């Protein structure tokens, strides 16, 4: 029922304004823990030889790499992304150069990804980054993807209930309700705002009084749509484990400047990325995927925020691999 | 201590009475019996029970909005009997979703809302007929009906006074425990924080006020309930030291006190004035006024804070940022 | 433009604010708080001489006089000259103005304090349709003591100085509300009986204990006119006589507990 | 001055403490020790509070707000235009209202009547205490406690409510806001019904015990009674800040996530999850 004192406790607004995490103790220590298992980089190499461009067949991507950094390389995405399968998960044991396997092809395309995610949206990911293993954490699916209707569990790698499943429709409410941190709001805010570009999250008025011709019947927004962007908050705070006052002063949610932190304006940008990845990176990948990996709309798995963040305000308590791996980016 | 203020120490058994109204004494159906443990912290007699027509209206009305909110809610589970119950308090029955102005909305989003809230809203009329003749009938004064009144006014206002006057169904309160409570927050975002309205603001200084008066008055008349204060209508037409006892202590303690029938017309003022001010309040939000913290502001009345982690400005207004 | 919006920076709901506070003023300062007035006013200062006119404030704070048509015959109407006539016996401390009064005499005898009753009718409390409503069990025989709970009859009475004061011989029930209000009792030695309110009745399973008064005291409780109704004065008399002993059956208990 | 019943009750004693030397009235006012230390405590607080007051931004009422100390002074004194000033106001609240109290206990004993209205006076001081104090004590600073304006106490309510998601979820607010509107609503029956018993209209009679109970064993089958909706009233109210407290208190020492998922022990139960 309960959770035991004594709680962690910070400061995001003015004293006397209630502003500020709170956080246990040992759920804290259990994430951190989950996290630690990140591993380290792999030893740096000498750049000796030519680009592997001139030296293997069949390199699109890492072609300005030598040949044992481009290994290097290899080695860590087996170890980000198929650590029990190893190299054959992608490749044929006789043809490197292959493309047979469909993990080869989508590989490349998150090769691509990644390096955009640490280029065009510093915004967002900063000097962090990311690598595979934000995403992966040791398994070629990732363990907290969304498909076009809520899924449960949240974490894939756990087996679901007959109620859980997606075809059992008694249990719709209840993997909705999951993805919204319990509330009954009768909304999904993944397909509504993270999956495309089509919603505006704000609903608030901006100015004191309704404005004529916005304001009567079918001009009106319907009050669904604050329900709406209520349960993607719900769902955005539950993927960072945090709560409102971590980005907002509830005395007016729709203010910026003294009214907002930092993280709000990160928390905008991330909002924009996750829409170009799903947009341009992920949901295209329905091409290359086997059907057992599509969901029930022939719809690709794709990302929210919980797919990196996965209960932490940071990826991995801001562990970092980009001085290790510039080859993952930023790209001049 | 008083220990007749916590509980009858020897309860007391007599002959039914009944007072006799101008019309349905007939209509009082079912025999009266006693419980030893209510008889305890209250009257031991539960029944009869009167039966008019206005109130049998009202079971009929409100039953058959209960059946449309219960059905629609068990649709939602696909009929599993266990998810039923498992999922209840999450279950609801909603408003439209999509705009249709004030169109018929379709069954499958928000007729069946519309219609659960036609009958909801019949059974209260007919509840209020009950309310207010059985007062009538008994020759009593029909306090209690105008504050009833009010009470189904508010209701009206936030089921669909407000929605026709924004022009949009989307806005009425949902049926359903979880999900009333979600519109709460839902409108309270849409109208710039509830807090800023000053109508909220009266309306909970009601509310607050009724705890205070009704603990008040409570304590004070078990205070005087060795005096008989418990007897109200005759301290009003015979004033006995119980009410001038009464009286002196709060005269005593701030400087000023109502009379024993006063007090009541307090009490009544400010359990009226809650609904009252809520309905006030609704009826501006939307027409009137559209985010309740900026026409604060706009007022000079919010206050405000020094920033402590650095002022942030909006990104999107940033050039060259993405929309 | 803008819904609500009125010339020169007004809008509609900043008009309802203005009305909203000049409503709640008006029904609290000219209704509320002159329907309090309707006892007790006017009020009595240090001899009020002006015999010849009144003084302005007076009538203004004052509601019209309404008139309570009552039940078995009769009006009331308030609020109404009700001087408070009997002579109390009462010594001023001090020449201050809210200096308290000291008792000259008993002060449960002399009702003065705790002790005083209000002068109501002396009239008996009536049920709807007549009878008396504060009748003892021997008149009020369709009345019983519910199964479960002590019957008092017969039970002694320990006062406060633990002395068996007398033998509880009634209990009278209220017949319009199904209560009972006091029990009766012979006080031992005295023959004679007096009636205690219930509320100053801790009932034991064999014993009624009564810490208001000490047993010595029990012999000037105020009688009754007749033996098997009582009326409203009556009842106010006998109430008011066991809160005068909360502060005043001993010399300890007037004075500060630390 | 006086009331025309009011001199027979003026009489010595009752205090409990100082006997004779403040066991007097001025004007309707009983004062007694505790009248003296009240008025102190609310002098000094006032004080306080215009000192704080005038070396702030503004003047406007509606945006005056003396605030409690960053978290980080913990439990200790703060610089007194930075939490301190906050600090010492609440003492003589705290000073002010349970003076109030006792003052009233006093006046109780002199009119020999019983002790429950200070007694039920004590459930606002003690719900008080759980905002100000006890729970900034199991936090560990007066940081998490409110900030003294009118309008800037509802920003604290506010974000407070919305570091948990969504408030409404938290088990004991239910019960809390169960028995405000409760309350609220049995006033006006309470208050409505007597008045309608009193004032019939019309010239017509005035009724009686028995047509109260009559009217509500018609309408709703049930009549608690005279005496009982007192009792009954006072319970309520009483209730309204007695399981509230609890919904305040374990929100951040003993839960750290959102309300709504506290209802995971009844969602999650494996028979039919
Ligand atoms: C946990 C939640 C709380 C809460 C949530 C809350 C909300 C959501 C709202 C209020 C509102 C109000 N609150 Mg607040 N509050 C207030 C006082 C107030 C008033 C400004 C106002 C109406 C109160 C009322 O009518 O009650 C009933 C009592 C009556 C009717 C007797 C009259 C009391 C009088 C009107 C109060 C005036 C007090 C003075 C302004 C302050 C003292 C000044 C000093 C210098 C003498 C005090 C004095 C305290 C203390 C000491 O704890 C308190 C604590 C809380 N409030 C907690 C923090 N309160 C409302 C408001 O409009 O605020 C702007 C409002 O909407
Ligand atoms: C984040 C959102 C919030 C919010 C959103 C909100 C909204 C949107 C509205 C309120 C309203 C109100 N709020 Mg507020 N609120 C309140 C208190 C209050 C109430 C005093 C007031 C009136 C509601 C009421 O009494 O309904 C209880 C009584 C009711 C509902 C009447 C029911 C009568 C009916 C005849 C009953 C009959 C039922 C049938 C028997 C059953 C049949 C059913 C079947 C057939 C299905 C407090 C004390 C606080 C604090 C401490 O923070 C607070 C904070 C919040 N409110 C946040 C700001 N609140 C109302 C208001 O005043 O707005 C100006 C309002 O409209
Ligand atoms: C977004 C946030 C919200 C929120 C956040 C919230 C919080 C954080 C807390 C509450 C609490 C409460 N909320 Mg809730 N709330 C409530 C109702 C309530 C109250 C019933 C309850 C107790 C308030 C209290 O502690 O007063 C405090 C009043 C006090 C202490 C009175 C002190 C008086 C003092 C002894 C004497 C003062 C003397 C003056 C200074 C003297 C001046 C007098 C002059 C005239 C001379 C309603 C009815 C609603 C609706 C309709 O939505 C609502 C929504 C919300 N609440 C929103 C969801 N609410 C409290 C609770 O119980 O939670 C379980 C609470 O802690
Ligand atoms: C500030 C003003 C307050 C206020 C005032 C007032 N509120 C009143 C009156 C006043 C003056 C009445 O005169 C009337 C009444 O009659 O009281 C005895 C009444 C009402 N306010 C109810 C509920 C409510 N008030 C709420 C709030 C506020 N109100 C605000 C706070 C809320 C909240 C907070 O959500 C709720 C849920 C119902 C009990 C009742 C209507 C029943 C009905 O409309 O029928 C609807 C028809 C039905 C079939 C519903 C059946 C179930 C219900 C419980 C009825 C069952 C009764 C039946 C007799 C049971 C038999 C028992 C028997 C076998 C032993
Ligand atoms: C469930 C229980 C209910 C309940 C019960 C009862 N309520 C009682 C009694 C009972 C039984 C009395 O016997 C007593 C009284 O005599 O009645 C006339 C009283 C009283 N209830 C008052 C206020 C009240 N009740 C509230 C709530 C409930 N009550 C709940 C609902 C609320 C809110 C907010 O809800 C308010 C504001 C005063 C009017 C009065 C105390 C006067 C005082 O204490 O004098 C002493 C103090 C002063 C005169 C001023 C002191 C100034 C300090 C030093 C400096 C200010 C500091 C302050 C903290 C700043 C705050 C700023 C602000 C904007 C945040
Ligand atoms: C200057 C100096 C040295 C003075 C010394 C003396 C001294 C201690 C003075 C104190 C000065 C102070 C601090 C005064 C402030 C007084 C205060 C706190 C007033 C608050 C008034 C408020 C807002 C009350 C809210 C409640 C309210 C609306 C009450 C209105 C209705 C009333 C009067 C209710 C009280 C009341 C109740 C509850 C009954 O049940 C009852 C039953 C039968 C008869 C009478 C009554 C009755 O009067
Ligand atoms: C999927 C996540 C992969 C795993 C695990 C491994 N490799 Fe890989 N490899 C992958 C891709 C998508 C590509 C194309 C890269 C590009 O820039 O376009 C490669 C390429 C190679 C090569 C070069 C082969 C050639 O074209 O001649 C080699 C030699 C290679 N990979 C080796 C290798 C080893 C040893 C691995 C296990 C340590 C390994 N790869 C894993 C995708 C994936
Ligand atoms: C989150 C922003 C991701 C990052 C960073 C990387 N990947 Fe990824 N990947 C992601 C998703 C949501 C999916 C879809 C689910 C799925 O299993 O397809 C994928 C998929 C893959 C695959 C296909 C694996 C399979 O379907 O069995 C591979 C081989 C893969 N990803 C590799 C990969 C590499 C090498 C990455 C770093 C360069 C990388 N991914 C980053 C999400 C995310
Ligand atoms: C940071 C990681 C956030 C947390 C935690 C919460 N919110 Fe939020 N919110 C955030 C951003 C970046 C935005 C802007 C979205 C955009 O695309 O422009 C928002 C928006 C809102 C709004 C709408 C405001 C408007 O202009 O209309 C509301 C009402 C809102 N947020 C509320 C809210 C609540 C209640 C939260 C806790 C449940 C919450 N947000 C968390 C960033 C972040
Ligand atoms: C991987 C591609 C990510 C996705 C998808 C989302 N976020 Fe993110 N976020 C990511 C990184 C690598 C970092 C950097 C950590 C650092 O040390 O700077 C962040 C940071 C944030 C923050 C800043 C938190 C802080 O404490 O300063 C916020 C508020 C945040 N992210 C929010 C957020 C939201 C709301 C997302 C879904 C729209 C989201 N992130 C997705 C990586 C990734
Ligand atoms: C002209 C026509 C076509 C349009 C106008 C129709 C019209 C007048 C519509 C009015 C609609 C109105 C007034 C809607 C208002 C709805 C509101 C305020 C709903 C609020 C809360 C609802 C709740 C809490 C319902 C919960 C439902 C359930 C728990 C299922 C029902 C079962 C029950 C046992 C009810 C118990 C309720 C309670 C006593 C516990
Ligand atoms: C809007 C509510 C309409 C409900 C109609 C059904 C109620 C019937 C009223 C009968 C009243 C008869 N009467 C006056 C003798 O009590
Ligand atoms: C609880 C909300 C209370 C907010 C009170 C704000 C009222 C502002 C009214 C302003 C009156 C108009 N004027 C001219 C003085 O600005
Ligand atoms: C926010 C709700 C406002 C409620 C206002 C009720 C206050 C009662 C004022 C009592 C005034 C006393 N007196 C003697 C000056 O008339
Ligand atoms: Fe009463």
């Amino acid at each position: 029922c309960f959770e035991p004192p004594p709680a962690t406790t910070t400061q995001t607004g003015f004293r006397g304004l209630s502003m500020g995490e709170v956080l246990h103790p040992a759920t804290v220590k259990a994430k951190k823990e989950r996290d630690a298992q990140y591993p380290p980089a792999l030893a740096a190499v000498k750049a000796e030889g030519p680009p592997v461009s001139q030296v293997y067949k069949n390199v699109k991507v890492l072609g300005n790499l030598t040949e044992a950094e481009f290994l290097r390389t290899m080695t860590a995405i087996t170890e980000w992304v198929s650590p029990q399968e190893g190299c054959t998960y992608c490749h044929d044991e006789n043809n490197l150069a292959s493309e047979a396997k469909y993990p080869y092809v989508v590989a490349r395309r998150m090769l691509e990804m990644t390096r955009a995610i640490n280029t065009n949206w510093t915004q967002h990911v900063a000097q962090t980054g990311v690598t595979c293993y934000t995403c992966h954490r040791g398994t070629p699916l990732p363990p907290y993807v969304r498909y076009l209707e809520p899924t449960l569990p949240l974490n894939n790698r756990e087996t679901p209930t007959h109620v859980e499943r997606v075809e059992t429709r008694s249990g719709y409410v209840v993997r909705l309700a999951k993805y919204t941190a319990y509330s009954a709001l009768n909304y999904d805010p993944f397909t509504m705002f993270l999956a495309n570009d089509k919603r505006q999250v704000r609903v608030v008025p901006q100015t004191a009084l309704p404005l004529v011709g916005v304001s009567r019947g079918k001009e009106r927004r319907p009050l669904s749509d604050a329900y709406a962007t209520f349960a993607l908050m719900m769902s955005i705070s539950d993927s960072l484990g945090t709560n409102c006052t971590f980005c907002h002063n509830a005395q007016t949610f729709e203010s910026w400047g003294k009214k907002s932190t930092p993280q709000r304006a990160i928390a905008w940008w991330g909002i924009r990325m996750v829409r170009d990845l799903n947009m341009n990176y992920l949901a295209p990948l329905n091409a290359s995927l086997p059907a057992s990996r599509l969901g029930r709309q022939g719809e690709a798995p794709q990302a929210d925020c919980r797919t990196c963040h996965q209960g932490v305000t940071k990826p991995l308590f801001g562990a970092s691999r980009l001085k290790d791996y510039p080859e993952l980016g930023p790209i001049k | 201590a008083d220990y007749q203020t916590i509980y009858t120490q020897i309860q007391a058994r007599g002959p039914h009475i009944t007072v006799s109204g101008e019309w349905g004494d007939n209509d009082r159906v079912g025999k009266p019996f006693y419980s030893y443990w209510l008889g305890k912290i209250g009257d031991a007699q539960i029944g009869p029970i009167y039966l008019g027509a206005s109130g049998i209206a009202a079971f009929a009305f409100g039953s058959t909005a209960i059946l449309i909110i219960l059905f629609n809610m068990a649709a939602e589970v696909h009929f599993d009997p266990l998810q039923f119950f498992r999922q209840f308090f999450w279950l609801g029955l909603y408003p439209p979703k999509a705009q249709y102005g004030m169109g018929i909305p379709p069954l499958h989003d928000g007729g069946w809302w519309l219609m659960a809230g036609l009958f909801m809203t019949l059974s209260l009329g007919s509840w209020w007929i009950r309310v207010y003749s059985r007062a009538r009938a008994l020759g009593l004064g029909t306090h209690i009906a105008w504050n009833f009144a009010a009470a189904i006014f508010f209701v009206l206002c936030i089921g669909c006074i407000h929605p026709t006057l924004v022009g949009s169904w989307s806005e009425g309160v949902p049926f359903g425990i979880w999900p009333h409570i979600d519109w709460l927050t839902a409108f309270s975002i849409r109208y710039g924080n509830f807090y800023y309205c000053p109508w909220h603001g009266f309306s909970i200084g009601f509310a607050y006020g009724c705890g205070l008066l009704f603990a008040a008055h409570g304590a004070t008349i078990l205070a005087v309930a060795r005096f008989g204060g418990d007897r109200e209508i005759e301290q009003i037409t015979d004033r006995g030291t119980a009410v001038e006892r009464a009286a002196l202590f709060w005269r005593w303690t701030i400087g000023f006190n109502a009379t024993i029938e006063s007090v009541h017309r307090w009490g009544w003022f400010f359990s009226l004035m809650v609904m009252v001010s809520a309905s006030v309040g609704i009826l501006l939000t939307g027409t009137f006024v559209d985010n309740w913290y900026l026409w604060c502001v706009k007022h000079g009345a919010a206050p405000d804070y020094p920033a402590y982690l650095p002022a942030t400005p909006d990104p999107a207004s940033l050039p060259g940022a993405p929309k | 433009m803008y819904h609500g919006a009125l010339a020169q920076h007004l809008d509609i709901a900043q008009l309802v604010w203005y009305a909203q506070w000049l409503v709640i003023w008006t029904v609290v300062l000219l209704y509320l708080r002159r329907e309090d007035r309707r006892e007790g006013y006017p009020l009595v200062e240090p001899l009020g001489l002006v015999k010849l006119a009144p003084e302005d404030g007076q009538v203004y704070e004052l509601p019209y006089p309404k008139t309570f048509v009552l039940p078995h015959g009769g009006t009331v109407t308030v609020p109404r000259r009700r001087p408070e006539t009997r002579e109390l016996k009462l010594a001023q401390t001090d020449g201050f103005e809210g200096a308290p009064l000291q008792p000259t005499g008993n002060p449960l005898v002399d009702a003065v304090g705790p002790a005083s009753y209000a002068e109501r009718a002396e009239v008996v409390d009536a049920t709807v349709d007549g009878k008396a409503k504060i009748v003892p069990l021997r008149v009020a025989t369709d009345f019983s003591i519910a199964e479960g709970d002590v019957d008092p009859r017969g039970l002694p009475v320990v006062a406060a100085d633990g002395v068996e004061a007398g033998t509880v011989t009634d209990l009278w029930v209220d017949r319009s509300e199904h209560y009972f209000r006091y029990l009766e009792l012979s006080v031992a030695g005295s023959a004679r009986t007096a009636l205690i309110p219930l509320g100053f009745c801790d009932v034991k399973k064999d014993k009624i204990v009564v810490t208001s008064i000490l047993s010595e005291q029990f012999a000037n409780v105020p009688r009754l006119q007749s033996r098997d109704q009582i009326t409203l004065r009556e009842e106010d008399k006998v109430s008011a006589y066991y809160a005068g002993g909360l502060l005043y059956a001993t010399p300890e208990r007037a004075e500060s507990l630390l | 001055a006086l009331l025309s019943f009011e001199r027979k009750y003026r009489v010595r004693g009752g205090t409990l403490i100082g006997g004779d030397l403040f066991d007097f009235w001025v004007g309707p006012y009983f004062v007694g020790f505790f009248g003296v230390s009240a008025i102190f405590f609310i002098f000094l607080g006032v004080s306080l509070i215009g000192y704080a007051a005038s070396q702030g931004p503004t003047w406007d009422p509606f945006a005056i707000s003396i605030n409690p100390p960053d978290l980080k002074y913990g439990l200790g004194a703060a610089p007194l235009l930075e939490g301190g000033f906050w600090q010492a106001i609440t003492v003589c609240a705290l000073g002010a209202f349970i003076s109030w109290m006792l003052r009233e206990v006093e006046i109780s004993r002199k009119l020999g009547i019983g002790w429950h209205v200070p007694l039920a006076f004590c459930v606002p001081i003690f719900m008080f205490c759980v905002l100000q104090v006890f729970r900034p004590l199991l936090l560990g600073s007066w940081g998490h406690a409110f900030p003294y304006g009118i309008l800037s106490h509802l920003d604290w309510v506010n974000n407070f409510g919305y570091q948990y998601l969504n408030w409404h979820y938290n088990p004991g607010h239910m019960s809390s806001v169960s028995f405000l509107f409760v309350n609220a609503m049995a006033l006006g029956l309470h208050g409505g019904l007597i008045l309608s018993v009193a004032n019939p209209g019309d010239g017509d009679k005035v009724k009686t015990a028995e047509h109260e109970n009559q009217y509500f064993r018609d309408v709703v089958g049930y009549s608690i009674g005279a005496l009982s909706i007192h009792r009954l009233g006072l319970f309520l109210a009483s209730n309204i800040f007695l399981t509230g407290a609890f919904g305040t208190i374990a929100s951040g020492p003993f839960w750290t996530r959102g309300w709504p998922e506290w209802w995971g022990w009844w969602l999650d139960i494996p028979f039919w999850s």
